[PDB]
């Protein structure tokens, strides 16, 4: 229970089994609950932008992991 | 006792046991140095890309 | 006036290179799993077959 | 040997002859070879790029005494 | 223009998000520098 707390989503990748059992029926079962110069700064603020939302899906999914090593745990 | 005639099961499986988890920890150093590596100071060779 | 905007495409190439270097560092362990995992394998049927042959065999 | 890995710039200041010694000589010696609301805005990104600046520098001391702890090392 | 304003609100948050971020690394880096004082 100490290996699927520190799985990323650059290194594994979350079946959909274990998406659909260990997230929705345990924890209800064991009471959880949980001109030219303009034009390439907008190139740069949406790739910024772009950067953000890809870390965001990264730390879901690492906080997702750690939410089923919890479940196993408990 | 003491008697070098033979070795018992036992003490030979001790020796074993012993001699293996002292190459498993020669091993996980290793491995702890292959983890714990940036490339600020380390150069990642082409051969491991293709095997490892 | 045109110094924010190369601070702005300064701030671009700095998140890009730091993405680049964190590309090679998950490379880095990503090797390390493989080595742990084929010594786990390695010594898992060593183990096994010390046990077997030397411990429960000549003893029966 | 684990003192000077954790030597920040910050409460540390690297003497020219560690500079000499263990950054250049060694590491080749021993085979290693390494308009008020818009102009705060405009003021505020250069503040922002210029503190990034300042970051980037002081990582690059904090991983030079990170690799002379590793000289020292082997 | 309504559109435009909140932007501008934005990058002002953001600077001074960062300014206080810098005071708390700077005051942390006090501490430890007191720990370095009392262990010498
Ligand atoms: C204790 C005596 C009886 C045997 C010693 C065996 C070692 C000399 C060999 C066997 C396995 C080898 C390891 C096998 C795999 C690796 C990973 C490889 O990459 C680098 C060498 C290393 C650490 C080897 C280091 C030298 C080892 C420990
Ligand atoms: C133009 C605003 C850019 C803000 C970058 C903030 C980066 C935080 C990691």
């Amino acid at each position: 229970v100490l290996n699927v707390h520190h799985r990323s989503p650059s290194t594994h990748t979350m079946a959909p089994w274990v998406k659909r059992c260990f997230l929705h029926k345990l924890p209800t079962f064991l009471f959880m609950k949980r001109r030219q110069d303009v034009q390439e700064a907008l190139e740069g603020v949406s790739f910024i932008a772009q950067h953000m939302k890809n870390d965001d899906e990264d730390q879901s999914v690492v906080e997702d992991w750690k939410y089923v090593a919890m479940v196993v745990d408990r | 006792p003491s008697t070098s005639l033979v070795i018992p099961l036992i003490g030979e499986y001790l020796l074993f046991t012993m001699i293996f988890v002292t190459l498993s920890i020669v091993i996980t150093v290793f491995v702890l140095n292959v983890h714990y590596r940036t490339p600020t100071t380390h150069t990642m060779p082409s051969w491991v890309k293709t095997v490892f | 006036i045109k110094e924010a905007i190369q601070s702005v495409k300064y701030i671009a190439e700095n998140m890009k290179a730091q993405n680049e270097a964190k590309e090679i560092q998950d490379d880095w362990k990503y090797v390390a799993m493989v080595i742990d995992r084929i010594f786990l394998w390695v010594f898992t049927l060593v183990c096994i077959l010390g046990t077997a042959g030397l411990f429960l065999q000549p003893l029966m």
